[PDB]
């Protein structure tokens, strides 16, 4: 629920591993996964590197058994020595193996002890079946230890392989509810869009809900924030504290974790790193970048939502709504980022930071663009965007659409134009993700401002 | 004359061909704001254009030249 | 706010009147509108008949003045005698007139006295400008009396012509908020979809909100009802009472009117008749018919919302979601009804009323169709539908779309098919509306079960 | 053989022409429930059909035969 361990793999690694392990001969295959780790409220194994042992270098590749050289075990050791990375051996569905060496043959337990002798860290042994579902076990001190609670791969479809599990529930059912009850969800921004998203998460039955905002309720936002009261506005109650009490009363249990801070803080980052899903409902370009870096570092699926009601002065009629628009972006670990999609850019973050005079001067110089005029936010649009955001998560965890979920990697709807366009992951160019599975390596999120030193 | 519907409002032009930027300015929209300029043609999918590109309003099927905010980040 | 009088005209009548009054000659024209009335918490003049005086039969048709025969005044009298209907004279923007007769000429005040001599009821004199905006005044006892607070025409676009008013606000602004503050909104059904609609109405700033439901909060619906708590579920709190207290705390004022009853009751019908807009969020075909009859009788715009998650057993995979769908229907007085759209039919209402055994027997006989299987309701879809419902009202009161609002008389979206289709009012066949502007004529809503006798 | 995608799932048929009702039954859907039967053809708008109408899967562009609940009344 909160303190449950995780084994996360990127879709790219999983697909490569899956193909290595199930070539089609009906026989066993082996592989090694070097992972970093995060140890906050829970343990997370962040898959980083993958080693595939050739079939030709193996000896007794039979349907039930495989014997492979120790040399490949020794590479993982050295690949995991600098950062004392974890090392998780993988095998095909049965999983029966030995690691033969120049001198003699080692059993599954002997090799886990050897791996721990090489690297002073948690290790493990995992099994994959043809479908790709993975089961794993951890070996602490090179010795049989706790079993992995969840092995997850957040790709175009989100996969949750639970240890307690031995059919897949369709969307909206009790099976969906029970999956969410075992997961954590971070809401970055609890105002307008985020209060609607937080409401849905709570009533969907998420076991743990994080809330990250520094602002407070006020009269102005009593038209948008769910569960807000006039009393809350007169007391300037922190938005996170207000919703936490709301969730508490709704669920009958204190499952919320209010964080009265900006996402641009070690506290928020490290709390969000324990989430199984990130919901970014902020209104700043900087906060979007932070969420983007957390999602890559700790391998957390991300759903970013945004709205806008631009306005212009028509020559004859006068002030006129230019458009009523919404955006939903699904970011999978290892796939295109919000940066790749230009959701935030360096220029946009720089212009956001400029002070009043600074902005004015630069705008005249032509160095910075001009911020568009907008109409006041309205709860109708916020709701339309936010309902599509959570529906996107549901659709990727429990596919119900008649098209691949990849087709809807990006959604852009227009209520004034009455249009809705979808962007495929394959049409988005991607840069080298240097944060992938990095974890809490310092500087945190590669940002010196958040650095511990 | 030739007419082009901008953002839902038809504006008449005295030239058979009008630069995006000019038509955008006629409607009251800022061409040097960040927009995704799209043109519609009956029987054809919408095609993205540039602010300085030139359009031919004699093109049959011409429907609307609509802009969509390039950056949508409000919460 | 609550006790404000209304003068309602159908779009058909208004368009006819507008054309008669503004032919293009730049001169005055005259007309008479016979109306029924409803007198609940407020007075409502329900326009029913229209009489247009020919220009040729008029004498001094000048830009400022017009003189027309009394004979046309005498028809209205007799047309309004059986039911003592109101009679509202209309003129062009200036409004200066006399009613010439065989003997002599009567002034505006003399003719209002004559009208009251003929019919013992409230009368009035109104003015229209080229745009169509109307201003009116009531003459009680044939004597200068109170001025009409609101003259409204709910067509494809919703028009509100206030007496206190002397530019049109664009959507989402303070001007929108102030318009809603002066209006009443009835929510028929406050569970799942209706709780989301009620929430939006309250935060949009509607001055008065009616709530009509007989059900109560329970554990099952703590996943969908907004503002519901576990405590509410343990106490089986009436859904209307729960939301009324919520609205109270949110707005800081007791502006809600909880009705713990079915819409199929005189109480609910007569409360809903005072609303300026109806939001039908029920889950029965019968309740849809009632809402449809109230909208026609009391000339109230109607917005009906529905959702559905059908399911089927796939031959290989097994149980599968068939579709995830939503529906929004805008019904304007005098336009196509929910009946015309087959939203409810006699067979569907009859099958709904059948008891368990009855249903089974009939289904085998082939006389009644088979109810489709469905997946459990989910708050994501409810929100997507309900946000589009209220957005539809906003778009018709404060046009912001780039297409005529008539194009979106009906909306059908599919989250599984990823489709959204729109039906135009002109593509819908209409029957004779025998309830239009009928009011509370007995039997109420033409239903003997609701009849007073 | 000829294939038709029903409700997002491609089903193979041994006949060049298949009755709506038959294809609907192959997918597990009830033909005598209340549905709005629609067929898609690349480059053409969707066309409403009848449960007993017969389709030709050789028709080029054939995309999907999708049903939508005729009555959507849940609250």
């Amino acid at each position: 629920a909160s303190s449950g361990n995780r084994l996360i793999l990127t879709q790219e690694l999983h697909t490569m591993l899956q193909k290595h392990l199930f070539p089609g001969d009906g026989k066993e295959a082996a592989a090694i996964l070097i992972c970093n780790r995060y140890e906050g409220g829970r343990l997370k194994l962040l898959a980083k590197e993958l080693i595939l042992v050739p079939y030709e270098e193996c000896k007794s590749r039979t349907s039930d058994f495989i014997a492979w050289p120790g040399n490949y075990l020794e590479k993982a050791i050295d690949v995991a020595e600098e950062k004392s990375m974890s090392i998780i051996l993988i095998h095909s569905h049965p999983g029966g193996f030995l690691v033969f060496s120049d001198t003699a043959d080692s059993s599954d337990m002997q090799t886990m002890q050897s791996l721990f002798q090489g690297v002073d860290a948690i290790h493990g042994s995992a099994i994959m079946i043809h479908s790709g579902e993975m089961r794993a076990r951890l070996y602490r001190e090179g010795k049989f230890a706790e079993n992995v609670e969840l092995v997850t791969v957040a790709g175009d479809d989100i996969h949750y392989w639970w240890d307690d599990k031995t059919l897949k529930p369709i969307a909206f059912t009790s099976g969906m509810t029970d999956t969410f009850q075992k997961l954590t969800a971070a809401i970055i921004g609890v105002s307008g869009t985020g209060s609607i998203v937080a409401e849905q998460v709570a009533r969907l039955g998420f076991g743990e809900i994080l809330l990250i905002d520094h602002d407070h309720i006020e009269k102005k936002n009593l038209n948008r924030i769910l569960n807000s009261t006039l009393k809350d506005a007169l007391s300037h109650r922190p938005k996170v504290d207000m919703f936490a009490e709301a969730i508490r009363c709704i669920r009958g249990e204190d499952i919320s974790r209010p964080i009265n801070n900006t996402i641009f803080s070690r506290e928020a980052v490290l709390a969000a790193a324990n989430a199984d899903v990130l919901f970014c409902c902020v209104d700043t370009y900087l906060a979007r970048m932070i969420a983007d870096r957390i999602a890559s570092s700790f391998l957390i699926p991300l759903l970013d939502v945004g709205v806008k009601i631009p306005t212009h002065v028509d020559p004859d009629d006068g002030r006129k709504i230019t458009d009523v628009t919404g955006r939903i972006d699904y970011v999978k670990p290892g796939g295109s980022t919000l940066s790749d999609r230009l959701v935030y850019t360096p220029e946009l973050i720089y212009r956001e930071n400029l002070n009043a005079e600074e902005y004015e001067e630069q705008l005249e110089r032509g160095y910075i663009t001009g911020v568009e005029e907008e109409a006041p936010s309205v709860i109708t649009l916020n709701m339309r965007a936010a309902s599509a955001c959570v529906s996107e998560f549901i659709a990727r965890c429990f596919p119900f659409r008649e098209y691949p979920n990849k087709r809807f990697t990006r959604t852009f709807f227009s209520l004034a134009g009455v249009e809705e366009d979808y962007i495929d992951e394959s049409s988005i160019t991607q840069a080298l993700n240097t944060r992938l599975a990095v974890g809490g390596e310092e500087p945190l999120l590669g940002l010196p401002e958040l650095g511990d030193k | 004359t030739w007419k082009l519907n901008i953002q839902g409002k038809e504006f008449t032009f005295d030239t058979p061909t009008v630069v995006i930027r000019d038509a955008v300015i006629r409607a009251g929209l800022n061409p040097n704001q960040a927009w995704h300029i799209f043109l519609k043609v009956e029987g054809q999918p919408k095609v993205e254009k540039n602010i300085d590109d030139v359009i031919d309003l004699r093109t049959p099927g011409i429907e609307k030249l609509r802009l969509t905010p390039k950056d949508v980040n409000n919460g």
